[PDB]
RNA sequence: CGGUAUCUAACCAGAAAGCCACGGCUAACUACGUGCCAGCAGCCGCGGUAAUACGUAGGUGGCAAGCGUUGUCCGGAUUUAUUGGGCGUAAAGCGCGCGCAGGCGGUCUUUUAAGUCUGAUGUGAAAGCCCCCGGCUUAACCGGGGAGGGUCAUUGGAAACUG
RNA sequence: GGUGCAUUAGCUAGUUGGUAGGGUAAUGGCCUACCAAGGCAACGAUGCAUAGCCGACCUGAGAGGGUGAUCGGCCACACUGG
């Protein structure tokens, strides 16, 4: 796993005596083989917050299908105010994506994808929306078995 | 040549040896300037891509307006964009002269191609950007193929890459075939060049 | 909207507003009318030279000038740099750019271009403020 | 081998004139940007030699040389009355 | 006065003419009826291309050549063929 | 069903898929007859049964779910609608999900999918996307 | 044009580098001076005695015979949303009805061919964008061939959908 | 086929059609004598404002948005009116 921090936010709760601050850190974790996950953790110091997120993240792994170093088809993720469409790109074109949507595509091990975030730009929701799109994504052999066909017949 | 300035500090800022291996990073392998012995910093996404374009264009020492132009015409070729963009750079007249061992450094080959000391197919070429093709006899002018500098630069030089055939007796060479992206240094992540030029 | 609702009465986008409205107006004397020409600079004669105080939370004393352009339009400018030779009835060249502190100012006097001169003892950012090479 | 002329069809609208009628021709154009099939209607003038036609008939008209200030079509045949 | 002539192309001090048939009225580089061939006067043995079937079709319709194009149509053996064409 | 019998037929299937129903019935027609059969061919559904009535008869569609209760149809939609019709030239017949789905186009050689519509060099009205 | 392009010989590293940025957006840092003054600013905003934001010097970073500023257009802007948005509380459902034109319209059969799809012929000039070849010492530039581009016309077929 | 305005709703009087003639290279209210009262418009007539049209040019993933300098085609003008 090759964790990459995304945002470190400094939140505060006001108490009768004043304000008590905290740090929330968003971390994306994955290996380049095709598994990726994200997690969040709140603490009182930045190094403490990061450790919690990495521990949390390692329990939410998801799998990405990556035919020919690319995603199979185009999907649109959707979580709350965040929306992100992913579209396959031609070989050697690199990863064309924003801030926190690029982190989950480089960690996942994908090489050639283009995308565009059409909704809000909150980092917490741009990672949920991307992972939601990863769910709707499906390979040819997986579809062929479901429909009782053969991969040759489909294509 | 065109960047008429110090060469060690260019490598030290970027962190790789642009002139072979370790020659300019033996002592003080850190960025130039007042700082550098003090501390380092954290590189952003912009700084990661912009630090690899500068690894190529300072390796061959050609300006930006020419670096960008040759990036577009590599984008009309068969294959992958970054793959093709790096074999065009290897194919300039400067690099081909440097590969054969006629010059110690590209800043010396360029100052050699500039003055007309080399001939391609029996004709003078006074320019360093000549994009040589496959199977062209690269030779030396039959007026200065005895200069001490070029002779001292062959024995003191390295071996020869596979895709060029050279005769130290006849002072001739030729590009037998185009490389396939694994023959050169390959220390540059070519994907960051392509991403950089689309920001 | 439905497709039919959008055939009977289609979509019309909002129109843009220029930030330097006195620069895209020209004049001609024969017809005595204002023309529509976009121009990077204009020149006029400064009628009032002085200072005003900026808005909160800044508190310095900012130098300005009140010029009368070559199309007859009367505008307020700002003199950058440290120290100026401007007086009343001087000829200046002006250009766009709005200073945030000063309320009414929307243009910005270019220094060294006309009767106005460059700043003394400037070493850096010297193409701005228009002063020559010391060497 | 002899070249031909344009021929249309439509509905007589008025006969309030001498030796002429007014046919109307309707077609389904499409809108430029939304691509919806919209009706188009342009109406002509045709030379009625002997006041044959009546209002609301189906007739065919063919192009001729300019016969008057506006009329340049002739009544070729009638179909449904 | 339809006639066949040369229209000048190429860069400065490197002419390249394009054999064309046009009226005597329209500009040198302006509108024409059709293009027939090219003529490169720079390299030593001049390179000239001719249609061989359009030019004869045009000379019959009264399209007299210009001064130079007559020379080009001479070396090509294409203006002799017009002479034997009328006799036959 | 008042303006689109075909959008009604499509939206009944999507409504029944969500609650994981195993069967749905609706009034029949000649064009809804042909759509149901196309689906069966690609294994989107299990079977179609036709029933005679007094007026026009009905139709029963047996929804197909794979093992582990995972839906076979992910979604449908209608492309050419009464308020705006779309017709596709022979080379404009689209690909859905890079061929992982189908498209139902009504060509002059009958109702066909997009796979064999461009194998006959024909086009027509595009009815729906199914994936 | 004009003794112009080009070529050959003798001697010189000798005559030939600036511009703006360094708080973050955004690559790149420390000293001295000033003290809500002088001043900076595209936005967030900086100057009240330790100023990485003002002024100078040192050092760096992007370009380079150029480098910045201003003006104008497209993009980012899904911020007029056909592709591609919305209307309970954020801007947004007429106070409600009767209804002309208009938009849309249940099931089956036969027929037509206006919309729809398809074959052939004519044309959409040259130059320009793109693809393949070649000529200037390369490049820009210049030549040869082609491709693309029309709710385009004439003409022959199909009948699933709208009329 | 390619524009903004309804905070511009009516416009038309050789104007719409016909019978004979004159005129022109040529058909035609193009002009004339007589008869008639037609013709265009919410599918935007009329009026005001603005503008030479195109091949093409800049930007954009595309659909689109903005422009009509250089080069080629067509139009109009030549101090203002006849
Ligand atoms: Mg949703
Ligand atoms: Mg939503
Ligand atoms: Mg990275
Ligand atoms: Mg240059
Ligand atoms: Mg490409
Ligand atoms: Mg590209
Ligand atoms: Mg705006
Ligand atoms: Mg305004
Ligand atoms: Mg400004
Ligand atoms: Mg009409
Ligand atoms: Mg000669
Ligand atoms: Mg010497
Ligand atoms: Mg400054
Ligand atoms: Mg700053
Ligand atoms: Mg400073
Ligand atoms: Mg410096
Ligand atoms: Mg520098
Ligand atoms: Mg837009
Ligand atoms: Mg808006
Ligand atoms: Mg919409
Ligand atoms: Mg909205
Ligand atoms: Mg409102
Ligand atoms: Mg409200
Ligand atoms: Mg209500
Ligand atoms: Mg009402
Ligand atoms: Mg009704
Ligand atoms: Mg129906
Ligand atoms: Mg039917
Ligand atoms: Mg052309
Ligand atoms: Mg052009
Ligand atoms: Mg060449
Ligand atoms: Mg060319
Ligand atoms: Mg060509
Ligand atoms: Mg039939
Ligand atoms: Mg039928
Ligand atoms: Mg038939
Ligand atoms: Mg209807
Ligand atoms: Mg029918
Ligand atoms: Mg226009
Ligand atoms: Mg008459
Ligand atoms: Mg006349
Ligand atoms: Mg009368
Ligand atoms: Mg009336
Ligand atoms: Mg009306
Ligand atoms: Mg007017
Ligand atoms: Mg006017
Ligand atoms: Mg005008
Ligand atoms: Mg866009
Ligand atoms: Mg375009
Ligand atoms: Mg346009
Ligand atoms: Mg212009
Ligand atoms: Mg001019
Ligand atoms: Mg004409
Ligand atoms: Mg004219
Ligand atoms: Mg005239
Ligand atoms: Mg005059």
């Amino acid at each position: 796993l090759e964790e990459r921090v995304v945002t470190i936010n400094r939140v505060a709760k006001v108490v009768k005596g004043g304000r008590r601050f905290r740090f929330t850190a968003l971390v994306v974790v994955g290996d380049k083989n095709g598994h990726v996950g994200f997690g969040t953790g709140k603490a009182q110091e930045v190094p403490d917050a990061i450790r919690k997120a990495v521990e949390d993240a390692k329990k939410n792994m998801v799998f990405v299908p990556t035919v020919d170093t690319t995603i199979p088809h185009t999907v649109v993720g959707h979580f709350g105010g965040g929306e992100i469409l992913l579209k396959p790109a031609s070989a050697g074109s690199g990863v064309t994506a924003g801030g926190p949507v690029r982190a989950v595509l480089e960690l996942a091990g994908v090489a050639d994808v283009s995308s565009k975030s059409l909704g809000s730009n909150t980092p917490i929701n741009m990672v949920r929306a991307t992972i939601d799109g990863i769910k709707q994504l499906k390979n040819a052999e997986d579809v062929a078995k479901l429909r009782g066909k053969t991969v040759e017949e489909l294509l | 040549a065109r960047y008429t300035g110090p060469s060690w500090k260019v490598s030290r800022r970027l962190g790789i040896s642009l002139s072979g291996t370790g020659k300019e990073l033996e002592r003080r392998p850190y960025a130039p300037g007042q700082h550098g012995p003090t501390q380092r910093k954290k590189i952003s996404e912009y700084g990661l891509q912009q630090a690899e374009k500068q690894k190529l264009r300072h390796m061959y020492g050609l300006t930006e307006r020419q670096f960008k132009n040759t990036f577009n015409k590599a984008g009309k070729l068969q294959g992958k964009h970054g793959e093709n963009f790096m074999i065009l750079l290897e194919q300039r007249l400067d690099n081909i002269v440097y590969r054969l061992g006629l010059a110690r450094t590209r800043r010396a080959a360029r100052q050699l191609v500039n003055h007309g000391h080399i001939t391609v197919d029996g004709k003078r070429v006074d320019i360093p950007s000549y994009q040589v093709s496959v199977g062209q006899v690269i030779s030396v002018r039959e007026k200065s193929a005895k200069n001490s500098a070029i002779a001292e630069s062959l024995e003191v030089s390295s071996f020869v890459p596979e895709y060029v055939t050279f005769d130290a007796e006849t002072l001739t060479g030729s590009l037998n075939r185009l490389p396939e992206r694994s023959e050169l240094a390959a220390e540059i992540n070519e994907a960051f060049i392509v991403e950089f030029y689309s920001r | 909207p439905t497709i039919n609702q959008l055939v009977r009465k289609p979509r019309q986008s909002k129109i843009k507003k220029s930030t330097s409205p006195a620069l895209n107006k020209g004049l001609n004397s024969f017809k005595r009318e204002l023309t529509d020409v976009n121009s990077p600079q204009k020149r006029g004669v400064c009628t009032r030279v002085g200072t005003m105080t900026p808005k909160k939370p800044n508190s310095a004393l900012r130098k300005y000038a009140r010029v009368r352009l070559s199309n007859g339009i009367e505008v307020t400018a700002y003199i950058p740099g440290i120290g100026h030779n401007l007086q009343e009835h001087s000829v200046v060249l002006i250009r766009g750019g709005r200073v945030k502190d000063l309320p009414g100012v929307r243009y910005h006097i270019v220094r060294g271009a006309l009767d106005t001169a460059g700043v003394e003892n400037r070493g850096q950012s010297r193409s701005k403020y228009g002063t020559k090479k010391p060497k | 081998d002899r070249n031909q002329r344009k021929v249309y069809t439509g509905r007589v609208v008025s006969d309030k004139m001498d030796k002429t009628i007014t046919v109307v021709v309707e077609t389904y154009k499409k809108h430029g940007l939304y691509g919806k099939r919209v009706k188009y209607s342009k109406k002509f003038k045709a030379h009625d030699e002997n006041n044959i036609a009546k209002t609301g008939d189906v007739v065919r008209i063919s192009e001729t040389r300019p016969l008057s200030a506006t009329k340049h079509f002739r009544l070729l045949e009638v179909v449904e009355e | 006065a339809v006639k066949i002539r040369l229209k000048r192309m190429g860069s400065k001090k490197k002419p390249f003419y394009r054999i064309v048939v046009a009226d005597s009225r329209f500009p040198r580089d302006g509108r024409s009826i059709e293009t027939i061939g090219t003529y490169n006067p720079l390299l030593d043995p001049v390179e000239v291309k001719i249609d061989e079937e359009a030019t004869l079709k045009w000379m019959h319709n009264g399209a007299k050549p210009s001064d130079t194009v007559r020379n080009l149509l001479s070396r090509e053996g294409i203006m002799e063929k017009f002479h034997n064409q009328k006799l036959g | 069903v008042m303006t689109d019998p075909i959008a009604d037929f499509l939206t009944r299937i999507r409504n029944a898929n969500m609650v994981k129903h195993d069967k749905l019935e609706l009034p029949a027609s000649k064009i809804k007859k042909e759509i149901a059969e196309i689906l069966k061919r690609e294994g989107f559904i299990r079977d179609v049964e036709y029933i005679e009535d007094d007026n026009a008869g009905t139709i029963r569609v047996f929804l197909k779910y794979g093992a582990t209760g995972e839906r076979v149809i992910t979604g449908l939609k209608r492309i050419s609608k009464p308020g705006l019709r779309v017709y596709a030239k022979s080379t404009e017949v689209p690909k859905v999900l890079n061929g992982l789905g189908i498209a139902i186009v009504s060509t002059s050689q009958g109702v066909l999918t997009d796979k064999e519509a461009r194998a006959k060099q024909v086009g027509g009205e595009v009815l729906a996307y199914v994936w």
